[PDB]
DNA sequence: CAGGCACGTGTCAGATATATACATCCGAT
DNA sequence: ATCGGATGTATATATCTGACACGTGCCTGGAGACTAGGGAGTAATCCCCTTGGCGGTTAAAACGCGGGGGACAGCGCGTACGTGCGTTTAAGCGGTGCTAGAGCTGTCTACGACCAATTGAGCGGCCTCGGCACCGGGATTCTCGAT
DNA sequence: ATCGAGAATCCCGGTGCCGAGGCCGCTCAATTGGTCGTAGACAGCTCTAGCACCGCTTAAACGCACGTACGCGCTGTCCCCCGCGTTTTAACCGCCAAGGGGATTACTCCCTAGTCT
């Protein structure tokens, strides 16, 4: 029963108040948010493996995302996430 | 009443943690016995004990069979397993626990003599432990307590006068009996925004006059001990008991007196109130409740009738703190 | 009468269909043929009806894309009018060959 | 939660609990579940933002997959990271070439 | 099932190419297209198929058709 | 260092196959980046596909599978049939 | 403690059964690893690199050298229908492209 | 004054650069173009010579694909002379 | 330190000549030499980017060949030979 | 082990399309 | 001119949501001192591997110029492909009626995951001689100019 | 449709050369019994949604008739790149300094699951 409905209306609710959306794009959303997903794990599961790091931290999914994305996006969502995570370390 | 109710729950939350590795088993059914004792009714059931919050259905169930049988058959089962049983046995020796109990089993380690002829296998805390075990499990008369406040009080003024020592706790409620000793120290130049030391004098003072006679750990703010009473050299020596003296910041020191003074129900409690009154306590300051629930800095305290005048509750000795 | 010179509803056509997401092809000869062709390789299974929207969507996306390819091809050669030397160049071109 | 601590909205207990039954590595550190949270959050707040800009027009007050997928063609770098995907009843962006037209 | 290929008809490609954008079509054009999406089509069942195998079933799932077309790089959303 | 390749066994596969013939070390590198690339990629597309179907091993089936996806027509069909003789005649020991 | 024969040995192969399961077990791919995984991919990469070597050892003879250099192993590799397709997005260093002339890119003659 | 036919050099030296294999281009003009892009990034970079040689082969790989794709376009508009509209054919269709 | 500029020029015609006859031309029109050389360094850049970053990683000043295969085979080219 | 609770799942007034009649500009001849 | 068709407004369908209540697996356990150990970061080499000059040496790039073949317009038929109008044919839609297998749950049991000893197969040094890269002559083959 | 006169292009040995391949010593990771733990195999039960059938209705497909407008085909111009001397020049080719960093090895700090308060 894995979704991620409540989630993306959500930012939606934040982003833009007064939009609904379909079920149509609400699956097409949850499809692309696993796919992104997928696609970031598997790229820093497999640089972890190429130098010898038996873990996946911080800094291994920040060059997956700098890899992965191009790039103002990727600087925006490198400089989002170590904002979230410099919030969450305290 | 129900004594062998409450028993049986003890014993199985003794297995819980000692042998689960099961803390909120073993919490539970603390809980569970603690709301049965105080029920002032024979239990016919335990749908009856199921009825009010509380027991869930497992402890239902177990209660209804031991109304039918006298027994839970997994309850008999676990007493004469030998390795269970045995590091049930090894966890009430201080220092000696799971991870110790489970090691020393393995290893054959299963009783009091096994950890004496083992000794170099035994820390500091856990030698300490074992060799005070029978004197630790006993209770301490008020009056022997008394004495020992006597003479920690006369000991911590003789390093200093400006320090100001409290015997918080059960005593400090009135209790005719506790299991241990807690004393709670400060000294005007320490605060919370302020030496290294100001243990060190009371505990090797403590140590000169031979009141404290074992060291478990200390530092410079805890400090947990084996203390004794003098003996009269006529009749027989006072049983080692258990001291521990705790170090806080004189902005604190009275938040930590209402906190080690107790009791538990009446820690909740007060607690609750504040919450619902709009402040956060905790063992150190008190802080206000914004109305987005952000937590402000801490109020000044000098003594517990401030505490409860914040609150806007009445100030209640540690006599009638019992909840 | 009046006519309309040729191209004119042709672009007509093409904006009424370049706006719209329909499905362009018909369902039941569309699930005729992936049934046809299916069973090559297993012999009597099952189909589900959202696996052969699926089907026709993945079809629809793939040959408007060879269109539009074909098309600019086409373009390129100094010519309107699409033809079969297009298609196959632009599979060629793109690997598929 | 670590959600509310970290603040963000995209669940990091349930994208922790699918690093661990992934697969990915043999043990994940704590900040990993967090940073990808982050990031998928930034991620779906930008293409929401370009759907309901594109909703604006047409005056659709709610998103379509047309209106989806004409936001992702719209823009250049969402186009390269969503080169290779088509999204059902999605349908292409208008375009007619120069040289078809009179 | 024998000629379900010509199922698909002449004015579905005209349409179809029509939302490609294109003005004007050959006669041979069907043919082409007709075979290019029979060979496009069994590629694609032939690894649903393999999946559908894989797992012990006797029905295809449309969970297979989308994993099948990620596998050649033909990624789908909108199924799961 | 300890590096690990697939001289050895290239080598001895080619001489079990043509007797007269030597390998360049630049084609001899070539090879044993080939059998790492169908390597990589058969087990991870066995993985995969292992986990969609909720199963949490690899065994002969999904590789099987594997390399009838990613292997065309003819290769496939020998492929799958050495693979199983070769586990039929390890399992029979 | 008998003679222990190696597992490959045991299943007839050249490739090692052993290092296989190695690669698969820390490549992390799955928790858990069946006997046959092994053994089957193996004998797999032994047909492989057999189909390889088999056409790069004619493209060779054919050639009158009696060594195999990067150029032999891609033209057999390019030459062959549908190993190509196995094979259609890598390229080999040193390897060259078949010699093609289109049709028209011949002179006319006449 | 002997002069060979235009065209006919051009196929037989086809034929040379089809059947042989070397590089095609200079080392050390790739190797300072190789550091100028990379400086490009972030300064003080050293490069392994078999990294560059990687570039060098693999860059040589994708403007041969690329010249064969141009020229496929230029033969299906009857025409043997490839312009850069048909370089722009390729990468457009190609799909880069 | 020799900040290099200027080397886009340094990839020769004849250069760009021989590669064309490889690929199968009969002839080259004059002007696209610059685009060719403008292809290229797109692709270089694209190339070397990723190695770069992959290089970032790891806190290594020096470039080596494994790091950049990787980097094609992020590409879909998957080159063999080198590492 | 006991609670607390955040997602998952039915179910209905109502924003939100949605198809159907004229007027107007454009569009081709 | 001139006869007709894609967009703006009313306007009655229609319809697919979002907030609102149950249900049920997640989920954190609640405050913090130690505490004796595991991964990870940090300092100290070794050497080797890349970089920077240094001067010969010449293959290759740069350049110029005649001219011939192809890129590019331009014109002309002409047949293949758009429109347009019957008509007819099979697709959608809406029911029914079965029932094959998708999916779920409860037992076990036969595979695999660890784990000490053990050894033999594979990895580094280390020669050594032969397949093959050059290398001029001598025939062969290919191509262009006359006629 | 030929011949003839020159430029490429394979066959003759030789020459030597550096690396492909055995060979030996070493070592560490497959291999062999043994224990536990649990992941699927296998059964049985729902129940649902997928196949089959029928009729009704009507919109799209098909066939036929015209009109005409892009597609090739053929000339005609000219210009632009190709083939082939000359004239630089920068790539090679060693031949060393030299020093910076990438692996190894010993030392010390986050963390860590409890352990107890």
């Amino acid at each position: 029963k894995e979704s991620y409905s409540v989630y993306v209306y959500k930012v939606l609710k934040q982003v833009h108040p007064d939009t609904g959306i379909s079920s149509k794009a609400m699956g097409i959303m949850n499809s692309f948010v696993n796919d992104i997903f997928e696609r970031i794990a598997g790229e820093a599961s497999r640089l972890a493996h190429y130098n010898k790091r038996s873990t996946i931290t911080s800094r291994e999914i920040q060059t997956a995302v700098r890899l992965l994305l191009p790039g103002e996006l990727a600087k925006h969502a490198v400089s989002e996430g170590t904002k979230a995570v410099t919030k969450y370390t305290s | 009443l129900n004594g062998g109710i409450t028993d049986m729950l003890t014993e199985l939350a003794n297995f819980e943690k000692n042998v689960s590795q099961a803390i909120h088993k073993y919490n539970a059914y603390r809980k569970a016995a603690s709301v049965i004792a105080k029920y002032p009714h024979k239990i016919k059931s335990g749908a009856e004990a199921k009825k009010l919050p509380g027991v869930g259905t497992k402890i239902a169930e177990k209660i209804d069979e031991f109304l039918a049988t006298g027994k839970l058959r997994k309850l008999e089962k676990i007493r004469q397993d030998d390795t269970s049983s045995s590091i049930n046995f090894l966890t009430r020796v201080s220092g000696i626990g799971p991870s110790a109990a489970r090691k020393f089993v393995d290893e054959g380690i299963k009783t009091l003599e096994d950890l004496r002829k083992n000794e170099d296998k035994l820390n500091h805390h856990q030698r300490i432990g074992l060799k005070y075990f029978g004197d630790f499990e006993k209770r301490i008369p008020r009056e022997e307590m008394l004495q020992m406040q006597d003479i920690v009080l006369n000991e911590v003024k003789k390093v200093d006068s400006e320090y100001i020592a409290t015997v918080c706790g059960s005593f400090r409620r009135g209790a005719e009996s506790s299991g241990d000793m807690d004393v709670l120290l400060t000294h005007p130049s320490f605060t919370s925004e302020s030496q290294p030391k100001l243990l060190h004098q009371v505990v090797e003072q403590l140590q000169k006059v031979h009141f404290i006679t074992d060291t478990l750990s200390k530092g410079e703010t805890k400090f947990m001990g084996v203390c004794q009473l003098p003996s009269k050299n006529d009749e027989k020596e006072y049983p080692h008991r258990r001291i521990d003296i705790r170090l806080i910041p004189k902005d604190q020191y009275y938040c930590g007196v209402l906190y080690f003074t107790g009791s538990d129900i009446f820690n909740k409690n007060m607690r609750a109130h504040a919450l619902e009154k709009g402040f956060t306590i905790n063992e150190y300051t008190i802080r206000p409740l914004g109305v987005t629930g952000v937590a402000g800095e801490p109020l000044p305290v000098d003594s517990e009738k401030d505490i409860f005048d914040y609150i806007q509750w009445k100030y209640r000795e540690p006599k009638d703190r019992s909840e | 009468p009046h006519r309309y010179r040729p191209g004119t509803v042709a672009l007509r056509e093409i904006r009424r269909y370049q706006k719209s997401t329909e499905l362009l092809i018909r369902k039941l000869p569309f699930q005729r043929l992936v049934r046809e062709i299916a069973q090559d390789f297993k012999t009597d299974l099952r189909f589900q009806s959202s696996a052969v929207m699926a089907l026709q969507e993945a079809s629809e996306a793939y040959l408007v894309g060879l269109f539009e390819d074909t098309n600019l091809a086409a373009i390129h050669a100094k010519r309107v009018t699409i033809m079969p030397k297009d298609i196959q160049l632009a599979r060629r071109i793109r690997g598929e060959r | 939660t670590r959600s509310s601590r970290a603040g963000l909205q995209f669940p990091v207990g349930r994208v922790h609990r699918l690093l661990r039954k992934g697969n990915y590595a043999e043990r994940v550190g704590a900040g990993a579940p967090v940073y990808l949270a982050a990031v998928l959050e930034y991620l779906t707040a930008e293409i929401l933002e370009l759907a309901g800009n594109a909703a604006r027009d047409n005056k659709k007050t709610r998103i379509i997959p047309r209106h989806l997928q004409l936001a992702i063609r719209n823009d250049e770098e969402l186009n390269k990271l969503l080169g290779k995907v088509t999204i059902a009843q999605g349908g292409v962006l208008p375009n007619i070439q120069a040289v078809l037209l009179p | 099932l024998r000629d379900n290929i010509q199922g698909i008809t002449k004015p579905a490609i005209r349409r179809l190419a029509r939302r490609g954008g294109v003005k004007r079509i050959s006669g041979l054009i069907y043919e082409e297209t007709r075979g290019v999406l029979k060979v496009f089509l069994e590629n694609v069942i032939r690894d649903a198929v393999t999946y559908t195998e894989h797992a012990k079933r006797k029905t295809v799932t449309a969970m297979d058709v989308v994993y099948a077309l990620k596998r050649q790089g033909r990624t789908l959303y909108g199924f799961g």
